[PDB]
């Protein structure tokens, strides 16, 4: 049973830059990504909470 | 770039400019095009796609 | 009194099973399968659909089969809200809680009655000592409506 | 009122399309199929019976439509 709902129009504008604040699942600060078996580090780019990769 | 859809215009040559423009200038996109039909998955509006079919109850 | 009624549109998809047969169709489940479940849109428990009617035609999207629609329905509700003083069937005692018409389960959790009153195992006795074990008071503001077997947490004061 | 009379090659295809994805779908074919499997071919049978119940919506390029009966239509 599919959405049924349709698509009239896409605009292009700019994000306000405190509406994407909220957009936002985490602050990521820790440089080294790749862990020291290749899983993820918390806090890095690769996260948790940016979802499962 | 007399050009009236920005999802097309995008998908020939210079995306990143063409996306520049109708970004800096706010330009709306109708989605009347091949092009802006199939980016966003509809049905083109020519050919096959182009009325209704309205089964009556 | 819980009447209510609502005037509402909603939004149904028909399945090309049920042309020749829609008002059958239009109910089977598409609108039989909230029967008298919690809604959350308007706050309704969905009795009944007196009527369910479309305005004009139905719109079959491009790839899709199913011929979408409009439904404008009457919900005959009944609705026990806050600010009111509602009446419950006293069956079983316990602290825990004290769990209308034989269908609307009710709670009280621990600390929503008055305190003076003291109570033992087998029954429990209120401030005269006089037993009551009917259709009393029962004023409920807090509400579940998310479980499945929702609850009505009714009050005395 | 202003469009042309005939079903243009789109519309029959398009019709025909839409027909045998609701047939396919159980839906009642009021053609008297005689043994074929096919919904196409059932679709064909009733178009050319004509009995389809489907309204033709010509869109105009500045959104006026015209709403044409599936009936109504010359089909070549």
């Amino acid at each position: 049973n599919m959405p049924w709902r349709r698509l009239q129009g896409i605009s292009f504008g700019m994000y306000s830059a405190e509406e994407l604040k909220k957009l936002s699942v985490k602050s990521i600060t820790n440089p080294r990504y790749l862990d020291s078996l290749g899983n993820p580090s918390a806090n890095g780019l690769y996260d948790l909470a940016l979802g499962p990769a | 770039r007399s050009n009236s859809s920005p999802l097309q215009q995008m998908t020939f040559e210079t995306s990143f400019q063409f996306l520049k423009q109708a970004t800096m200038l706010g330009s709306h996109d109708e989605l009347r095009s091949p092009s802006a039909c199939l980016v966003v998955g509809k049905v083109v509006r020519g050919g096959t796609g182009l009325f209704e079919l309205k089964q009556p109850l | 009194s819980c009447l209510v009624a609502g005037p509402h549109q909603r939004h149904i998809a028909l399945s090309p099973r049920y042309l020749n047969r829609k008002r059958t169709g239009i109910r089977e489940q598409l609108d039989a399968e909230l029967l008298r479940y919690s809604e959350s849109l308007l706050g309704v428990p969905i009795a009944y659909d007196n009527i369910k009617v479309v305005g004009e035609l139905g719109d079959i999207y491009d790839d899709q089969g199913h011929i979408h629609l409009n439904i404008e329905a009457d919900f005959v509700i009944f609705c026990p809200e806050p600010g009111q003083k509602l009446m419950g069937i006293v069956n079983k005692v316990s602290s825990s809680h004290i769990g209308v018409h034989g269908c609307f389960n009710a709670s009280i959790p621990k600390p929503e009655q008055l305190s003076a009153e003291q109570w033992q195992t087998m029954e429990i006795n209120m401030g005269d000592e006089l037993e009551f074990e009917v259709f009393r008071l029962d004023s409920d503001a807090a509400g579940v409506f998310c479980i499945r077997g929702k609850l009505n947490i009714t009050s005395l004061q | 009122r202003i469009t042309t009379p005939y079903m243009t090659k789109y519309e029959r295809a398009r019709v025909l399309g839409t027909r045998a994805l609701q047939i396919a779908m159980c839906a009642p074919v009021m053609v008297e199929l005689e043994g074929e499997t096919d919904p196409l071919l059932i679709a064909m049978k009733e178009l050319k019976a004509r009995k389809i119940p489907i309204i033709i919506r010509r869109y105009l390029p500045d959104g006026s439509y015209e709403d044409w009966g599936v009936d109504e239509l010359i089909i070549t």
